[PDB]
């Protein structure tokens, strides 16, 4: 939190009207206090992705969302330029207020548990359009593509007629009379040359596609019966509509699946042209601001609009099949989305682990609200959170989706559910089995055995577990009130299976899988890294290596690898204003530490990166380079500009290998270690690099009080990767004199226990709360906007670990 | 800084709407916006 | 020193003088974030006389220089909290108490 | 049905004519359902209609149930077992007991009508009887 000078500051109190303005071209975000400046600004942040208003609250509050229009009046005039931003709400979507990552909600049964939401990325609205000017148009489909420019506006007139357009001499929106009515030669030529570019151009889309046309019969095209018009269809000017008339001709699955593939393509080129020529999107047209509210990729159009352009696309389809010519939709190349890592996409779901049981009948219920991938069933208490529900021995599940038994592998099992099914969960530990029945039907392999699993080894008992995919709700009861479950009664009652929580005073409590990435300790058994502390040897300081160690062979790993020192080095509270032996005096009154990581040769310079991070780094990015770093600049200026000052934050403050590669030895597997230096000076809040002894360019200013761990960031490309080496330097103190008070005067390098190597984890297991915050949102009116509400307190007990701000 | 520090705290929640805008090279987005947000009522200890 | 911020407005005109009661509500932390006092976790507003020395010196002097009604942010060095003693296993050596205070009233 | 699966476990003639049939017909019970005695047709039924049976029996008869078998195991006959039931029907499982049964109850006292019926002790000295014969059969099937 940074103070900042407003006229009359106050905390946020009842009557105060906040004003944000978000400049994306800056980029900047200012903010405005009752109509007067806030004298500071966020600017030069990372722009890979969308931004959101948002408000964020404890209880005991009441807000309003002013969005302009009619989703709230503004209170001040927007500064010139900026967009109401209710202007941004997409074509397929409707204006409304949601929460922000929610695994879990209400629902009329209870509680509803729910998986990964997709979103869309800032490059979702970039058109991207095959490329189809190379492309060169056969002489038979040039001879048709003349007739297309034409004849398709002959049908357009038709139908506008249809909608009660008439040629107007001026267009007037009361009129519904266009000037661009009338016939294609009578039509504006610059007009007309965007029509004839377009027909010529759905042709070579076609070859781009790599649907091959040549016409069967030339007599077929020849044989054209253009449908008359009436005389209430010719506009004003008298122009008569007169598309070629096709009754005869038809489509295929395939064929009318290449149709809406013509469509996308040919919104996706005259989205590009209006965006060069300067247009961009808006919910409410403004045609002389150059905002269209169909302004969006092809994938992002409402229902109405697709179909509108899948109607014109086929009928020109259909003209081009009718003339003879062939059409055979382009074979289809198998593809994958894979848009995230499965590993660590669903959303796992798990009763605490103290609840396994290790006896007896139990079962529960899992409804499904969705339809797509969710798989329920039981897990041992041991369950790992990065791992598929059932793609090991820990979790024995059904997947409803299509229909499959999941324990250490997939088998066919049971039937694809329905929205509203509701699937019951029985274990039998005498008998030691697993039985799945789906409204009360017992669900039965193909060999016709009505139990999922048997001979199930009890060990350390079983937990109701469930996984939800991106999208997917589900609602687990546990049976906690008996009359609630469906169909209990059915099948389970009689045979002796008891709700899993039937006797619990309280609500049973659940963990779920969190995907925020953290560091944890690189595991003793880890099949693939391994790290090895070296003691300092008269001429080497104390080490810690990685080795991988399944290199080379097959089963190997190679991932990006996040590595940083269990214990941070502090930045003083208050900054300093403004032989090759130690000097005593300088050794013991220096505030500057040194550390090093050797780079061994065979390990590639341009994959790793050596620095330090905060507390708060949380990316488990596998394509890294130093341009995703977080970063924000924040400038507290004067009442008249002025700025006073400028300060920029991240989380990671790293150099690339790559910057100490020569040019010479680019290209080359070099022989020799790369060993890159860090030095922090904590009074001054200075840091510094050097490779192999020469100084780098590179160096950070961060603030008192911050706290950093060493860091390395590799992809490993060797055996042997890297080392952090905790040396010293002549008259500069090794990181254990940083770290640990008692060794604060002791210039003996020293990597005690508690200092390890930990790596970045993508899950983790996270246990829900079991109340929630009751968070009122509605509509208060066009005028008031969007009410926010919340009233009831909640509390928790923090458990704060120190070193790690966590 | 060596013990494990314990504190009641209240929960927070966040609240927006589904507007989204970014920036990319030849994005049919505008680049800039603008909203507001009045306070009707706020209890600044409702608790600890 | 102490330096006074103001987090919301008082009324303006009534200040505490020598001798009267001032009823407060407030928490402390260390310059770091770390809280280590708040009258709110007891649920009992904190009163004390000015004047008579039974606060530190910087509250003595930041509760004078506020208001009724009035919230504010105190910062105070260490000279005018605690000083090299500290606080034996509350408050370390030479620390700056940053204090929420709250003036409900006076008496 | 579960008349007709006592008279197949009961005798011996019955088992040897139903295995017969099957082999040499090649009926496929697994068809049907979805050679052995878990593929008898006339055991399956009865296994499939057991719960309508279960049904009829409060849970506070599940202790008369118990005893029931423990005779029939005893090789006692129907007016036998009838006879026991109506003389210690007050070996019922009390509600207080256990908290099992409370929720069981409720659910059963939940169903309409069945809280209606068990009112008459010839009812019950009826009910276990039937269902605890059932059982102890079904029991001695599965059993080696
Ligand atoms: N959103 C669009 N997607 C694809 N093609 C389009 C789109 N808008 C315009 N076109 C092309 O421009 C032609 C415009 O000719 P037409 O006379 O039918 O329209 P208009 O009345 O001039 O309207 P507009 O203002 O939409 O250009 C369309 O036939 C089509 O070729």
């Amino acid at each position: 939190a940074r103070p900042v000078t407003s006229p009359g500051q106050h905390l946020l109190a009842p009557e105060d009207v906040v004003s944000c303005c978000l400049d994306l071209s800056v980029p900047s975000i200012s903010f405005r206090i009752n109509g007067c400046p806030v004298q500071g600004v966020f600017e030069s942040f990372n722009l890979d992705g969308l931004f959101f208003p948002v408000v964020s609250f404890s209880a005991g509050i009441k807000v309003r969302f002013l969005l302009g229009g009619r989703h709230g009046e503004f209170k001040f005039l927007p500064p010139p330029g900026y967009a109401p931003c209710h202007e941004a709400v997409l074509p397929r979507e409707r204006l409304h207020l949601q929460p922000i990552k929610e695994y879990r909600r209400e629902g009329p049964r209870g509680p509803h548990l729910v998986g990964p939401s997709r979103c869309l990325s800032h490059l979702d609205f970039v058109p991207c359009p095959v490329d189809t000017i190379q492309i060169v148009l056969p002489p038979h489909l040039e001879r048709i593509r003349e007739k297309l420019a034409e004849n398709i506006h002959e049908l357009w007139a038709l139908t506008r007629i249809e909608q009660g357009w008439t040629y107007g001499p001026v267009r007037d929106d009361n009129k519904r009379l266009h000037p661009c009515l009338v016939n294609f030669h009578s039509l504006p030529e610059p007009e007309r040359n965007y029509n004839l570019q377009m027909s010529g151009e759905t042709l070579k889309t076609l070859l781009a596609l790599g649907c091959h046309v040549g016409m069967a019969d030339e007599k077929a095209e020849d044989n054209l019966k253009k449908t008359k018009l009436p005389k209430t269809y010719m506009m004003s000017n008298g122009y008569k509509p007169a598309p070629l008339d096709l009754s005869h001709v038809r489509l295929t699955p395939a064929q009318t699946t290449l149709v809406d593939r013509l469509a996308e393509n040919g919104h996706n080129v005259w989205a590009r042209d209006r965006v060069a020529q300067g247009w961009s999107y808006s919910a409410v047209q403004d045609i002389p601001a150059r905002r269209n509210p169909r302004l969006v990729p092809y994938r992002l159009l409402d229902e109405a609009t697709k179909r509108s352009n899948r109607d014109s696309l086929c009928q020109a389809v259909r003209t081009l099949l009718g003339y003879g010519y062939n059409i055979e939709p382009p074979d289809q190349e198998p593809s994958q989305v894979d848009s995230q890592s499965r590993g660590d996409r669903a959303r796992i779901f798990r009763a605490e682990k103290s609840y396994a049981v290790q006896s007896g009948r139990w079962y529960f219920e899992f409804e499904a609200v969705t339809t797509g991938e969710m798989r329920v069933g039981w897990a041992r208490p041991e369950l790992r959170p990065d791992v598929e529900l059932g793609a090991d021995d820990l979790a024995y599940v059904f997947n409803g989706h299509r229909g499959q038994r999941w324990h250490l592998g997939s088998e066919p099992f049971g039937r694809p559910w329905q929205s509203g099914d509701v699937v019951g969960c029985m274990i039998d530990l005498t008998e030691n089995t697993i039985i799945f029945t789906l409204n009360g039907e017992v669900l039965m392999s193909d060999s016709g055995s009505e139990t999922a699993f048997r001979d199930i080894e009890i060990g350390d008992g079983f937990l109701p577990v469930c996984s939800l995919g991106p999208g997917q709700v589900g609602h687990l009861n546990l049976g906690q009130d008996v009359s609630s479950l469906r169909f209990f009664a059915i099948c389970g009652l009689q045979e002796g299976f008891e709700p899993f929580a039937i006797n619990m005073q309280r609500p049973v409590t659940t963990w779920f899988s969190k995907s925020l990435p953290q560091f944890e300790p690189v595991p003793l058994e880890h099949p693939h890294y391994e790290v090895a502390r070296m003691d300092g040897t008269v001429d080497t300081p104390p080490c810690l290596r990685l080795t991988h160690r399944t290199w080379g062979s097959q089963n190997s790993l190679v991932e990006m690898l996040f590595l940083r020192l269990s214990l941070p080095v502090q930045f003083h509270q208050h900054f300093r204003c403004t032989d090759n032996r130690d000097d005593p005096e300088i050794i013991l009154n220096t505030t500057t530490y040194y550390y090093s990581v050797r780079v061994f040769a065979g390990q590639e310079p341009s994959c790793v990166w050596v620095g330090w991070v905060t507390p708060d780094y949380h990316q488990h990015d596998m394509s890294f380079d130093l341009s995703k770093v977080r970063a924000v600049t924040v400038t507290m200026g004067d009442e008249q500009g002025n700025v006073h000052s400028s300060l920029k934050c991240s989380n990671c403050y790293m150099v690339w290998g790559g910057d100490f590669v020569s040019p010479g030895q680019q290209g080359r597997i070099s022989h020799t270690d790369l060993v890159i230096g860090c030095l922090v000076d904590l009074a001054t809040g200075l840091m510094t690099f050097t490779a192999n002894g020469k100084e780098s360019n590179t160096f950070f200013q961060v603030e008192p009080n911050t706290k950093l761990f060493p860091a390395v960031f590799v992809l490993p490309t060797h055996q042997n990767v890297v080392q952090f080496e905790l040396g010293k330097q002549k008259n500069i103190m090794p990181l254990s004199a940083a770290m640990f008070l008692s060794e604060r005067k002791n210039p003996a390098p020293q990597c005690p226990p508690r200092l390890e190597v930990q790596m970045l984890m993508p899950v983790s297991w996270s246990r829900m709360p079991n109340h929630f915050l009751q968070v009122d949102t509605r509509r208060a009116g066009e005028r008031l906007g969007w009410a926010v509400q919340c009233q009831e307190p909640l509390m928790m007990m923090a458990l704060h670990i120190p070193e790690e701000n966590r | 800084e060596l013990l494990l520090q314990t504190n009641l705290i209240n929960y927070v929640t966040s609240i927006r709407p589904n507007i989204f805008v970014g920036r990319a090279e030849g994005s049919t987005q505008y680049g800039k916006w603008y909203f507001e947000v009045m306070v009707d009522e706020v209890a600044p200890f409702l608790t600890a | 020193g102490v330096q006074v911020e103001t987090i919301s407005p008082g009324d303006g005109r009534t200040f505490p003088k020598r001798g009267q009661t001032c009823v407060v509500h407030y928490t402390g932390m260390l310059e770091d974030g770390k809280k280590f006092d708040s009258s709110r976790d007891r649920n009992k507003p904190f009163k004390f006389t000015l004047g008579k020395q039974e606060v530190i010196r910087g509250w003595e002097e930041g509760v004078a220089q506020m208001s009724v009604g009035q919230r504010a942010k105190l910062i105070i060095s260490s000279d005018y909290a605690y000083g090299a003693t500290g606080h034996p296993g509350i408050i370390p050596p030479h620390a700056t108490l940053v204090f929420d205070v709250e003036l409900l009233k006076l008496e | 049905v579960g008349e007709i699966f006592i008279y197949w476990s009961k005798s011996h003639n019955f088992k040897r004519e139903e295995q017969n049939f099957v082999v040499q017909n090649e009926i496929n019970n697994m068809s049907f359902l979805t050679y052995s005695v878990q593929t008898s047709l006339i055991v399956a039924t009865l296994k499939k209609m057991l719960p309508i049976g279960l049904n009829m029996c409060a849970p506070t008869d599940q202790d008369l149930i118990v005893l029931a078998k423990a005779r029939y195991a005893l090789k006692d006959t129907d007016e036998e077992v009838r006879e026991f039931l109506q003389n210690n029907l007050n070996l019922q499982g009390k509600v207080e007991g256990s908290p099992s049964l409370r929720w069981q109850m409720a659910l059963y006292r939940g169903v309409p009508g069945r809280e209606e019926d068990a009112d008459d002790p010839e009812k019950i000295v009826r009910r276990v009887q039937e269902v605890s014969a059932v059982l102890y059969h079904l029991d001695q099937t599965e059993h080696p």
